Parts: C-alpha cells; structure tokens; sequence
C-alpha cells in the first residue's frame, strides 16, 4: 500500500 | 519571475558506494567511498583512515569501479553517473597539488530503453577488454577499452532477456563472458555469454542456462583460481560452474535479505555478506585440492559474525577491519577477530561515522532559548533510528561571570610552583592592572610584589627558572617564586615606552616602534642581546619555540606599520628572508606562528576584520598561500588554548572564531559568543581547562566544544522516528516512532531489542474501541522526549495496525489548552488505501499523557498542519477542516476532494493551503463566506511529490521525486478564470537528492529573503532562499562565468546536471542558484577568478565579498 510506499520512499530504495 | 537560491548546509552523509584498491599509488590502499555527488578518497592506515581527497561530481554516482588494463602503474576508476555521464578518472599528484583527471568520458544514455528493475549496474572485465553497462531492459551496452575511446563511445547489444536481476563478467574466460541472473515467467534463471566486439554480439556462455530461486538476487564471480558464480538468494545461496552446483540453505539467512557482499580474500576463499538486519556474515568456500590440478571447491558455509549498522557498502581493507558503508544508519569502521568476546560478536567496532541519515522529518530548536536555531531531526530507519540535533558553531560553558568593562588583554598565572594550576588572572586594563588571586573558585583582588598595579600590563606569562614576569608600558619587570619581589625589572636605556610585547616562557623580545630588542630571564635577572631598527612601526610580533626548541625559539616573524607589510625573519641577527606586502590602509593587529599536527604555520589578522593565513617552515620560511578571510569586523586577536592534542587557535573579534585542523587543513568555524576581546587557557582548583574570556564587560571561562563548523548530538532509538514536534510550554518533543516485532507462537508479537518505546520512563497504550471485525508487524508510538536530557518521558502505544502518520502540537479554538494531535490509519496487507483511521487528540499533564479526544476518519490522515485556531487535516484524497467545539470535540466545517492523494498541506497564515501525490500540488483558500474552500489554481505537471513548502503568498516549492525541485506561482493574466486557475512552475532545478522536509527556520543568526531548510532521504541539509531580481542576474551570470573556468570532475556539464530530468522531459534550470557553485568561486586561484570578470558595475574581488556574505546564511 501507498503507506507503505511512500514509507520506502522517503527512505530511499 | 522565480528566483531561487539553494546551498548544502550538510553534506549527503550516506554512503552509497566503497571500493577498495590501489588508485593513490601501486603499493598503497584506498577506499573510495561514494556519497551521492562526492568522491571520497582514504589511505587505509595502521590507524584507519587518512583523508586524501573529497572531489564532488555534477552527478548521483551509480557506478564506481577500479580497474587496471596493461601498460598501467595504477588502478584508474570508472564512473557511471545516473544521467548517463560515463567518465574515467586518474589520481595524480603534482608533489604537493592533488588533481583527479579525466581520461575519458562520454554520455551513455540511448534515446530509445526503459531504465530496467533493480537499477543501472556497470561491469568490468578481469582483463580488462572493456565496460559492461546494463541501463535498459533489453539492451546491454559495451564500451572497448583502448587507448583511444577516450569519449567512451559504445554499442549496444539486443538482449532477450528483457529482466535482468544481476550481472558480473565471469573469471578465467578465454572470452570476455558474462553470467546474469534474468526473471521471466517460469521463475528466474542463470545465464551466460561470451561477448564479441568483433561482431557486436553475444555468442554463447561456457554453460547451459541452470535456475536459480524467486529471490536470487546477486551474482558474485569468483576469481581465478576457483571461476563459476556466487549466487545468493533468500534464505538461500549456490554455486555455479561449467557442470558444478553446490547449494545451501542455512536458516540462519531466511530471516533477512542478504544485500551487499565483498570479497576478503582475493583468492575468494572468503567473502562477507550483509543483510537488512546489520548482520554480518562470512560466506566461507572451505578450501579443497587434487595435486598437480587447480584447487576444487568441496564445500561451503555460513558464519554469523556479529552486526553492525545496515550496510549498503562492505569492504574488507587490511587486518580484520572492514569499513561498514551505511545508507539507513551511521557508518563504522569496523574489527573482526578470530575470537567473539561477550555476547559472542567477532565483530567489534572501532569507528563509527556520523550519518544524519534518511532524514524523515525534522524542526528548529528552540532549546536553550537562545536566539540560534538547532535542527532536531529523525534519521535513519529501524535500528539506526534517532533523533540528532545540529547546532551550528561553537559554544562554550560559562561559570563565573565578573562585568568588566576594561580588560585588554589577560594572561595565565599560577601562584604555586608544583600545581599545573593557576589561582591568579592578570588582566591589562584601562591604563592599570588588577590582580585576581582566587580562593579556588572564588573571586579576590589583592596586591603581587613587582607587579605594578598602576600600569597597562601588555603581556605576562609563565618564565622557567621559578619566575613572574610582567611587561608594563614601561619596565620589563621580574619577579620571584623563592624570593617573590623585584629581581630585576628591565628599563628602556632612554625612559622609551615599550609598544608591542612578546615572550613564552623563556624567550623575550619587546618592540619600542622599529626598534627590537630581546632579553633573557637567566637565573634571576635579565640579560639583553641584540638590537634593530626596522623601515616602519612595528605593528605586531610573534615568537614561539615552535617543534626542535624548548622554551628557546627559532625564526621570527612580523607585521609593521606603514606599509602594511609582514615578514620573516630569524634573531640575534634579526635578517629580513622572505616577505609579503598585503595591500590596506588598515594594519596587521596581530601575528601569528604555531604547530598543530606535523606542520607549521603563519597567521596575520588585520584591524579591518580580515585575514591572511600562510605556511612557515621551521627551516626554511617562506610564501605558502595568499588568500584572505573576513571575520570579525574589529581587529582580530589571536590567541592559543587547552582542547586536547590538536591544541589551536582561538581567533577573538566581533564574530569569534576558532581555526581548527581539517585533512591536515585548518577550520575555520564560528563560536557561539556575544563578542570576544580576549581570550586565554586556564586550569585553576576550582576552573579546570577552561578558556578565560573577555569582552566589552565581562569575565568568562568554561570548556569547549569539538569543532567541526557544525555540532551533532545523538539520541539513538533503536527503532524508527517518522514525525516530530516540539512543543515548547511543555519542554519536550512529541515524535511518532515505529518498531517491527515478529507473531508469537499463536500471533501476538514480542521485541527482538529494546527500543526507544519500550525502555520508556512510563507508558500507555490505546484503550479505544472504534472497531471491530513469522509475520512481521509495526507497532507504532508517540513519543514524549525531554527537550533537556532527550529521555523518553512517557511512550503512547497505538492500536494494532494503526499507523500514526501526521503529528501536530497546538492550541485549538478558545481552549488555552496544547495538544498532541496525531493522524492515524489502520493499515492492513489486503487492500493499499486505508478506508479507516484517526485522529487522536492529546494532552501532556504534569508528568502525565491524557488522551483528550479521539475522532474516526474513513482514510488514512496523511498530514494535518494546524491551520487557524482549527485543524486542517488530509484524510486520504480528501482534505478536511477540523473544529474544536468549546465542547471539546474535533467536528468538521468543509472539505474539498479534488485530490488524488493530499499527502502535504502548509498554510501561510491566510486561509491558504497547498499539496499532492502524483499530481503536484494545489492551491486553495478558506472563505469566512460559506466558511468553505475555494481552489483558487493548481499545477497541471504530472509531479510525483515528496515535499511542499510555502515560501510566500506566491511562491510555492516543491520537491518531488526524480529529485527535483520547482517553484510554482500564480499567473498575473488577463482572462482572470483560466490563466488563474493555472499556476506556472516559473523555477525548475535538479537538485540530485531526495527531499522529506521542508521548514522555515535557520541554524544561524543571534541580500537574501526568507530560509527553509531541508533534509534530505541522504542526510544533506540544504536550504532554500528568495532573491531579487539583481542577485539573481549577478549570480546567474556569474553561474555561466564560473562554469567556462571550472575543471568539472569527469568534464561534466554543470547545466546539464543541474537541468531539471524525469524520465520524460528534460529541461534546463530556471530560477535557481546552488550557491554551491556560487561557492565554488572562493577555492579559487586569483587569476581563474579575475577571468570571471569581463563585465552598477563589475571588479575583480568585491564580488570575493559578495560571496563570502552568503556563505554566512548557513
């Protein structure tokens, strides 16, 4: 989910 | 009409790359360690590390590789950047000058490819024919290398395997032969192929395609004597060669991906392996043999070594050490023993490197309430998490504090003869001196025989052979340790005033205006040696027995007054060497020669504030480096303390400095001081190390920070910050964290470590009911820090797969009340866009956390700003406004729903909002009409937004994903319901990281307009500010000028790194500057900097001003 994804996002790859 | 200036104000901080081998010279160990657009160049020493060059490139670097081809002394390296830019690169040294060459470069994207999953990877063969590149799915791109191909041109080859995992050239090929695990649909697979320049294409590898398993990840070669490929999986890890398969499946793996390796033994025996936990492994290929034939592989196994941070690099350098690079978490150095002490670790760490990490979210401080700005940011990511708070400059720890509104000078006496402390402060005054014998730490002022009270003392130190002395405008006065009165006192043969001081503490020499002496204190009086008149005034005089000399010195060095000149020369003789004569009116108030780590130096402030800083040598003296500094606007003191080994140099003037030692350089970083005058060590029974200091009015002594320009403290949490909030009538910060913890043997969830949630000073967890219908889960909290000790005061715990995702603290409605708000969203692994979440109001009491009200939402709450005495909160995709009902309850006013995803709102205080996820950003205002939102314009780009700030009631940044930044604004147009619900990106810039953060606020202070800061996915700072038109044109010329004279490292263009780049358009840099390369201009030499000049007006160096007031925003 977009949450998550935009969690691993913020943190780089 | 955007205009925009941007500058680092921290360095990107995680490692992105390592690499280890011989590119300083044959016969000598490097690590290069790749941040994102810095090259970062070691000697591995006995020690560690030795610094040896810090190059940046126009560019994130995605490959970087030593090679060696024949014909050649030493390792070159290669380097992709990620717009394509291929360069290679060769370390030379002109004895003393380091420059990084370009033998080759050449951009490698194709107009036609899909960049393919799992990113860029570049390769190179053991003989090194050529460069293996795959971008593009599909394509394999081959670049020869020859001596010529010095724009690395190269051809593509078809690939049909369109999913390409990873890729190495395999070892002992009689062709260049490549081995790569591709995914299609039938699983994943091992394959290989000869590859042919002769004819542009593959052929066929030395083995029939095997499989390999549905996570097999990384392929590694294994050299020589051994060939075939290492490839890993999860839970899983096997052997490839012509028919051999050797395969294995230690549980000890299937916890984590494994997800760097790097080989320890060049033979491969052995390899190092590390994993999303920290966990270092050792992938051992246990030795085996058939006499005369090559050594077989019987076997291999699995060592846990231990843990370190999360790597993304890993490299093995000398004797058991192995630098760990980390992305998540701060990076280390690193032992490995053949023995695991307690807890059974093999893995012992020696050094760990300060990564500010993922920098998730962060504020200003707002701590001691000062007037400076501390950046308090959340970093890293799971274990590595933390907060870590920046504090620019130097501060000091005041004691005592006596309002003087005299002191000229002061020097450092004890009264006892044994103890190395010093109960007494002699302090020039207004035409006098007062003497301080303390009681310890108590302030007395009492008489000192031979010590004339009624006289400006110039100078006082601490002269061997049990005595005192005191330098008076007069008499070059002696006094005893035994005895303890006049013995001796010194007279100018003519009743001539003594103008300029000096001594150690066994040397003497004074100054009458051109005249110079110098007199010994020998057992119990003072003897003279020479004299010399000099063209000038004598302005300033340095003399300390710097390296072979105790207590007598050396050479000599001076600063005059007509001329405004300074000038080596030597000493009973007293003959002119080698001088410089610096340009000014204004002359040299004070001159300076020291040591500090194997070097010495001459230093000469000026009265105008400036500086000049230049090398000596203890043999030979002469030039060094011409290059002045600005800083204190009043003639600067320098002065010399008690730090620790290093001991340097405290420079005094309206804007303190210290001048520390950099790379075997000198810092030059602020201290955080009202002003000083002067400033001296100390160590007193009752005020130990501690540097007096002496300003308009006012004693005052205390320790001293580290050094580096910037301070970080650390709070490490051992799980992962994602918000934070200060709320200041409370002294504390809220923070939402997460930890992850495993399902039991029925579901529930233990706590593999402890955390900063779980070692909490109290706790809670939520009681509410709202709802109602191995594995690894989050669990996530609130968190109240004190602002003072930075203990985890109290720890709320959230429902289960709850997710708190929004933090505010504020005061809501007419309630004189502050809160802790925090938007939430109950996330579960079945659908991907929450239907359910919340919004929980509370308070921090006492010592006490009460949940004041709580409010059910039908999405996730992404962000809330506090908008106007309500809350203004994105509730997925669509934005509400929150009120507080006198009643105490969070009920809704109005909403608006033209939002894909709102993941960021800002409000400038007007009824004023702005954000959105993948299609960038709206403006909207609130209307006191139908208290309601009306969209006043959005941007019609397709931008996959990170972060969003408003600048002004016009200006609107942004910071998206591809790593972009640009500026939004509204269209002043005719036709006023189009044009006007249009804003136009008017500033466009590839910034090359990551943006979480924007705030206003900035890390300075007690030509530029406004300051928001960011932090960034790789721990750089940097900053954002406004600009007039003018600076704008300055600099955005000066930009073009600068860039014709910059030697870019791999010949890169600038333009183009800077150019604004998704993979679907591309356009040059509008309304922005890096003061960046604004900055460059200073590292430069004077006469690559007078080209810059070919044309209000235009010089030469009043622009080396212009310059130097803007690295001052930061």
């Amino acid at each position: 989910h977009l949450l998550w994804d935009v969690r691993k996002r913020s943190l780089g790859l | 009409m955007s205009y925009n200036y941007v500058v680092t104000a921290q360095k990107p901080t995680a490692v992105n790359g390592c690499v280890t081998g011989h590119f300083t010279s044959a016969e000598d160990l490097n690590l290069l360690i790749a941040k994102n657009t810095r090259l970062e160049i070691y000697v591995v020493t006995a020690e560690g590390l030795r610094p040896v060059k810090e190059v940046g490139m126009y560019g994130k670097i995605a490959v970087m590789e030593l090679f060696r081809p024949k014909g050649e002394s030493k390792d070159l390296l290669f380097i992709l950047t990620a717009k394509y830019n291929a360069c290679i690169l060769e370390y030379k040294q002109s004895g003393e000058s380091i420059d990084i060459i370009t033998r080759a470069h050449g951009n490698v994207q194709d107009r036609i490819g899909r960049p393919s999953e799992t990113g860029i990877i570049g390769i190179i063969d053991p003989e090194c024919r050529m460069i293996g590149l795959r971008l593009y799915d599909g394509l394999f791109k081959v670049i020869p290398l020859d001596r010529d191909n010095k724009e690395l041109k190269a051809f593509n080859i078809r690939l049909e395997e369109l999913h390409v995992i990873d890729v190495k050239f395999l070892y002992g090929c009689q062709a260049p032969t490549i081995c790569f695990v591709y995914q299609d649909p039938q699983g994943r697979h091992v394959k290989t192929y000869e590859v042919s320049l002769r004819e542009k294409e593959f052929n066929k590898g030395p083995w029939k395609q095997e499989n390999v398993e549905a996570e097999a990840s990384m392929v590694i070669a294994v050299p020589e004597p051994f060939g075939g490929a290492i490839i890993i999986g999860q839970e899983s890890i096997t052997y490839h060669n012509g028919d051999k398969y050797l395969a294995i499946a230690p549980p000890i793996i299937k916890q984590s991906t494994i997800v760097c390796h790097n080989r320890v033994d060049p033979n491969g025996s052995r390899y190092l392996l590390g994993d999303m936990e920290g966990r270092l492994f050792m992938l051992l290929l246990e030795k085996e043999e058939q006499m005369d034939g090559t050594v077989t592989l019987k076997d291999l196994r699995v060592e846990l070594l231990g843990e370190t941070s999360i790597a993304e690099c890993l490299t093995y350098l000398d004797n058991g050490v192995v630098f760990v690079g980390s992305r998540l978490g701060d990076s280390q150095l690193v032992k490995l023993n053949v023995d695991s002490n307690e807890q059974g670790s093999y893995v012992v760490a020696m050094e760990t490197f300060t990564n500010l990490g993922p920098i998730v979210d962060m504020c200003v401080v707002d701590l001691e309430r000062q007037g400076q700005g501390q950046l308090v940011t959340c970093s890293g990511a799971f274990k590595e998490g933390s907060l870590r708070i920046i504090r620019n400059g130097i501060g000091i720890h005041e004691h005592a504090s006596i309002d003087l509104p005299g002191i000229k000078g002061l020097w450092p006496l004890r009264s006892d003869p044994n103890r190395e402390t010093y109960d007494t402060l002699v302090l020039s005054f207004v035409g006098q001196t007062r003497v301080l014998m303390l009681n310890g730490e108590e302030v007395e002022e009492t008489e000192l025989m031979g010590f004339v009270d009624d006289q400006q003392t110039f100078f006082c130190g601490n002269v061997a052979h049990q005595q005192l002395i005191q330098i008076t405008s007069a008499s070059v006065r002696l006094v005893s340790q035994e005895p303890k009165a006049l013995v001796s006192e010194w007279k100018e043969p003519q009743a001539k005033n003594i103008s300029v001081a000096s001594c150690n503490s066994s040397q003497v020499v004074v100054a009458v205006g051109r005249a110079l002496y110098y007199l010994q204190i020998h057992p119990q009086e003072l003897r003279q040696i020479s004299h010399t008149e000099m063209e000038h005034e004598v302005a300033c005089l340095d003399i300390t027995p710097l390296g072979d000399s105790n207590g007598l010195s050396p050479l000599c060095a001076i600063g005059l007054w007509t001329d405004i000149s300074a000038r080596i020369l030597k000493l009973p003789s007293f003959e002119l060497l080698h001088k410089e004569m610096l340009g000014g009116e204004i002359i040299p108030r004070s001159i300076l020669m020291t040591t500090f780590e194997s070097s010495h130096y001459l230093l000469c402030a000026l009265g105008d504030g400036a500086l000049f800083y230049f090398g000596l040598n203890i043999e030979t003296g002469l030039l060094s480096d011409r290059k002045k500094v600005t800083l204190g606007t009043q003639p600067t003191v320098l002065r010399t303390f008690r730090s620790l080994s290093t001991t340097n140099v405290f420079a005094c003037s309206d804007r303190p400095t210290v001048i520390y030692s950099s790379n075997h350089k000198l810092v030059f970083s602020n201290v955080n001081l009202k002003e000083v005058n002067y400033m001296c060590p100390l160590n007193s029974d009752g005020y130990p190390d501690s540097l007096a200091l002496a300003n308009n009015s006012t004693l005052t002594i205390g320790t001293i920070d580290e050094i580096q320009k910037l301070h970080i403290r650390t709070v490490p949490l051992y799980e992962s910050p994602r918000k934070i909030c200060y709320q200041e009538v409370s002294q504390c910060f809220g923070v939402l964290s997460s930890r992850i913890e495993v399902q039991d043997t029925s579901g529930g969830t233990t706590a593999l470590r402890p955390s900063a949630s779980t070692q909490a000073l109290s706790s809670s967890v939520s009681s509410s009911k709202l709802f109602s219908s191995g594995e690894e889960v989050e669990v996530h909290n609130l968190l109240i820090i004190d602002q003072h000790t930075f203990e985890v005061l109290h720890a709320h715990q959230f429902l289960q797969n709850e997710y708190a995702l929004s933090l505010v603290s504020c005061k809501l409605g007419k309630d004189p009340n502050t809160y802790f708000i925090v938007g939430t969203a109950m996330v579960y692994p079945e659908e991907a866009e929450p239907k359910q979440g919340r919004i929980v109001v509370f308070q921090y009491s006492d010592g006490k956390l009460q949940t004041v009200a709580e409010k059910e939402v039908k999405g996730a709450v992404y962000s809330m700003v506090e908008f106007n005495g309500k809350l203004l909160a994105s509730i997925n995709s669509t934005v509400r406004l929150y009120e507080w009902t006198t009643e105490k309850d969070v009920r809704t006013e109005c909403n608006h729903y033209n939002n894909i995803m709102a993941l960021y709102l800002k409000t400038k205080g007007d009824f004023i909002l702005v954000g959105d996820l993948m299609r960038s950003v709206l403006l909207l205002a609130y209307k006191p009409m139908e208290g309601n939102f009306e969209e006043i314009a959005r941007d019609f780009n397709p931008n996959w937004m990170s972060a969003v700030e408003i600048l002004d009631d016009d200006n609107f940044l942004g910071a998206e994903n591809a790593f972009n930044l640009f500026v939004c604004q509204k269209d002043s147009a005719a036709t006023t319901d189009e044009e006007r619900q249009h804003l136009q990106e008017v500033g466009l810039f590839h910034l090359g990281e990551f943006v979480n953060v924007f705030c206003h606020g900035s890390l300075v202070m007690q030509p530029t307009q406004g300051s928001v800061l960011f932090g960034t996915v790789n721990g750089m700072i940097g900053l954002v500010t406004s600009l007039s038109e003018s600076w704008y044109n300055l600099l955005l010329d000066m930009q073009n000028r600068l860039n014709k004279v910059i030697k870019s490292v791999g010949k890169i263009e600038h333009s183009f790194w800077r150019s604004f780049h998704t993979e679907r358009k591309t356009e040059p840099a509008t309304g922005f500057i890096d003061g960046d390369l604004i900055e460059s201009f200073l590292d430069i030499s004077r006469p690559k900097m007078q080209e810059v000049v070919a044309n209000r007006e235009a010089t030469a160096d009043d622009l080396i001003k212009v310059v130097e007031e803007l690295t001052r925003i930061h």
